[PDB]
RNA sequence: CUCGAUGUUGGAUCAGGACAUCCCGAUGGUGCAGCCGCUAUUAAAGGUUCGUUUGUUCAACGAUUAAAGUCCUACGUGAUCU
RNA sequence: CCCAUAGUAGGCCUAAAAGCAGCCACCAAUUAAGAAAGCGUUCAAGCUCAACACCCACUACCUAAAAAAUCCCAAACAUAUAA
RNA sequence: UGGUAUAUAGUUUAAACAAAACUAAUGAUUAACACUCAUUAAAUUAUGAUAAUCAUAUUUACCAUCCA
């Protein structure tokens, strides 16, 4: 097996890959852009 | 002709064109200066 | 300046700008003036002669530019920016180099 | 290393968010859950597979009744991923022994005292 | 095949108290 | 061509796995009964 | 009428007399005998020590754990001081001189026969501390040239940053977390252990919280 | 994996493939005047010698050639040989 | 993009040091231009940049590749209401 | 190709802040020499960093080198 720091990235399990997706930063996102206002 | 994975303008007569689907420099007053986008 | 410069004034006889300075229009043919009449593009050539001709008639401004082969250029600055001018300006200069040589 | 889990205390306490969400009367706690387990022992570590087996969920899918208490939730939150837990609710009180025999759990978590098997005439 | 060398720690194979 | 060196799923080297849409909304749909769990254990 | 701004006036700033980097060396000048277990530990997460600035303005900030080799010293040192304007610019060391062991087994030897003899030293760095802290009477734009030319050289993810921009740096990442949108966070799922999630988890990623994985730093994660 | 056997170097025979091109083709740069070179881009259709010593692969040497390429193929190939 | 005169080749050291080998100062003329930021010259010349004027450049200020050996490798598709 | 060592007057040879040896010149000595003695002249492979110690490439020495 691997350690746990390696030089390489190492290869996530998948349900932590699938935390990971489920977990990812969504920036708030205006209604209207706020270009198209005064 | 240099293959770079960075291209760099060399002098001020160096200018960036993008040909055929790679970026270019190209220099008319030093032709040494030309690059090729890798 | 640099631009038309490099190219020179050997086939121009005679550069003439007139406009009227209290009209709206005379811009573009001012920015010409300015640009012909710098140091850089007179040196090339020191026959040519540049006259600028300050009109309070109220006519549209005009500039005539006279070859050595002959030849004369009429632009009309009413409704022509500076660089148009100076393009076809530097276009009649080259045909008539060739054609002298 | 793998060890049980210790859940923070801070975990089980609810916003007043919350109730406004799922419903719920801080004031008036439901007396009784409703568990089904919905999710396999298998690949889990031997202490949940035994809690499981403590509750009555060895069949998924199957509804058991428990006391909402202390003790029965330490075991609860032990394997709370395993399960889903819900209110039982009471609309018509609790089944008489006239009606134990026509009593019927639904889906929405309310215990009927009465099953006709027949339209509203509403 | 290289010769290879020896550990130079001995003992320490105390077992547990209890 | 496209080998994966050994096993495919073990070692150092593996095939790439990637997260499709649906297994995100999979573990999504597990959160909400959990966090909902959590409710239901606080009183 | 271009309209000029008053310029930054550094009249209060005093250079030191040394302002140019010392000499670090190779190894400590009285040698370890007794062999170290390798502690891939003190390279993996946050960094607690060297993470504020101290004397100077401007330092290279890690992203990322690695070790510091004699190389990469010399590296820095030269690179540092050929470029640096030793009048009104200073230079100190914000990392320890190599002082971790390394055992190195003879070449073409099988496992086994005991642990390799020592090497070379290196300095163990997490990410978040500064490696070099540059001061004087200058301004960021003037160091940060050369400053992130001696970062990318480094072993591990590096960039220049000033007391600005490192205080802008954290402040968007604390705006990120404010602001997050995603009603799901690894914090939450990891410390409730939603999902039994922790089987596949570390204890160290409920302090992590699934920024760092092994010694890589992921600014993007919140 | 194989010891109720997957015969072990170099050579002969016949070669399949890669291109990180030795020669031949086409281009950019040059501290490219020209003749020769150096470096890079593109190109794998075709070609890539004969000898003395050594079992040798290599290496050295002689005479040549537009060139005497680098590798993989169970260090290709013994139910084909040596 | 446009444009560049001048106390003056500041003093010092130096065979020579003229904005630009080093050391010190870094003041001043012109509405405007650093006792000079980058090239260049044996030293000078010479070409730029920061200035003025003209005038809406109305700048992004996050980075960036690829090579192997029998023969690529499912076919395909940006549009009809989350099931 | 690969590592391991390598360098000091003109030469020869310990050691680096430069010691002796020979050759060179000068004196003392002899009738004149040689010998001897004294004195003088005379050097650290050259490049980058630590500040005089590690590197850097050379330099020549030194052993290593299909395979079954
Ligand atoms: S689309 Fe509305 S401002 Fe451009
Ligand atoms: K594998
Ligand atoms: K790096
Ligand atoms: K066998
Ligand atoms: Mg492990
Ligand atoms: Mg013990
Ligand atoms: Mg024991
Ligand atoms: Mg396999
Ligand atoms: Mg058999
Ligand atoms: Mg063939
Ligand atoms: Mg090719
Ligand atoms: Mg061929
Ligand atoms: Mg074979
Ligand atoms: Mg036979
Ligand atoms: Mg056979
Ligand atoms: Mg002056
Ligand atoms: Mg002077
Ligand atoms: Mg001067
Ligand atoms: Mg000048
Ligand atoms: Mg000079
Ligand atoms: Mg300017
Ligand atoms: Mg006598
Ligand atoms: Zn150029």
């Amino acid at each position: 097996g691997s350690k746990a720091v390696t030089r390489h990235r190492r290869v996530m399990h998948f349900q932590r890959q699938k935390l990971m997706a489920v977990t990812e930063y969504i920036p708030p996102k205006p209604a209207i852009h706020p270009s198209c206002l005064p | 002709f240099k293959n770079k994975t960075v291209l760099k303008k060399r002098c001020k007569d160096c200018y960036l064109v993008k040909r055929r689907g790679r970026w270019y420099v190209y220099c008319k007053t030093h032709p040494r200066h030309k690059q090729r986008q890798m | 300046a640099a631009a038309l410069a490099r190219l020179g004034l050997r086939p121009v006889k005679q550069v003439r700008v007139q406009f009227c300075p209290f009209e709206k229009n005379v811009e573009s043919t001012r920015t010409f003036l300015q640009t012909v009449s710098s140091e850089k593009v007179r040196s090339t050539n020191l026959n040519c002669s540049v006259i600028a001709d300050v009109r309070h008639d109220g006519s549209e401004p005009c500039v005539d530019v006279l070859f050595g082969d002959g030849h004369r250029l009429i632009m009309r600055g009413a409704h022509l920016t500076a660089l148009e001018m100076l393009t076809a300006f530097a276009s009649h200069i080259r045909a008539r180099d060739a054609a002298g040589s | 290393k793998f060890t049980r889990s210790r859940i923070p205390e801070k975990v089980f306490q609810a916003s007043p968010e919350d109730h406004e969400k799922y419903g719920g009367d801080p004031q008036n706690p439901h007396k009784l859950h409703i568990v089904t387990r919905i999710k396999s022992t298998r690949r889990r570590p031997y202490w949940e597979k035994d809690i499981i087996k403590m509750l009555g969920l060895e069949k998924a899918h199957t509804p058991q009744v428990h006391k909402n208490i202390p003790s029965v939730n330490a075991k609860l939150k032990v394997v709370k991923h395993l399960i889903r837990i819900k209110p039982l609710k009471l609309p018509q009180g609790l089944p008489a022994e006239e009606n134990m025999s026509n009593t019927c759990l639904k889906s929405t978590g309310e215990l009927v005292v009465q099953w006709h098997l027949k339209p509203v005439e509403q | 095949k290289k010769s290879g060398g020896s550990s130079k720690n001995l003992g320490g194979k105390s077992s547990g108290r209890r | 061509r496209g080998r994966i060196p050994g096993r495919q799923w073990i070692g150092k080297h593996r095939r790439p796995r990637f997260v499709s849409l649906r297994a995100k909304q999979n573990m999504i749909r597990r959160l909400e009964i959990e966090a909902e769990n959590h409710y239901w254990l606080s009183m | 009428v271009k309209t000029l701004l008053p310029v930054p006036s550094f009249e209060d700033v005093s250079i030191p007399e040394k302002p140019k980097l010392r000499f670090i060396e190779r190894a400590p000048l009285v040698p370890k005998v007794r062999r170290e277990p390798k502690n891939l530990s003190d390279i993996r997460g946050p960094s607690t020590e060297a993470t504020e600035f101290t004397e100077g303005n401007f330092a290279i900030l890690a992203l990322g754990g690695g070790y510091l080799h004699w190389g990469h010293f010399e590296m820095m040192r030269l690179t540092i001081n050929r470029s640096m304007d030793p009048k009104n610019m200073f230079a100190i060391w914000r990392v320890p001189a190599p002082f971790k062991p390394i055992t190195r087994k003879s070449v073409g030897h099988r496992m086994g026969g005991g642990k390799g003899a020592i090497d070379h030293y290196v300095t163990p760095v997490k990410a978040g501390r500064l490696v070099v802290e540059m001061g004087g009477r200058c301004e960021f734009e003037e160091v940060q040239g050369f400053l992130d030319q001696v970062a990318h050289k480094l072993p591990f993810a590096a960039k220049a940053v000033s007391r600005g921009t490192l205080e802008k740096m954290r402040k968007d990442q604390e705006e990120r977390e404010r602001n997050n949108q995603n009603p799901w966070t690894f914090e939450r799922i990891a410390t409730a252990n939603m999902l039994g999630i922790r089987k596949v988890l570390s204890p160290y990623d409920l302090t992590h919280k699934g920024k760092y994985w092994g010694k890589f730093y992921m600014p993007k994660r919140v």
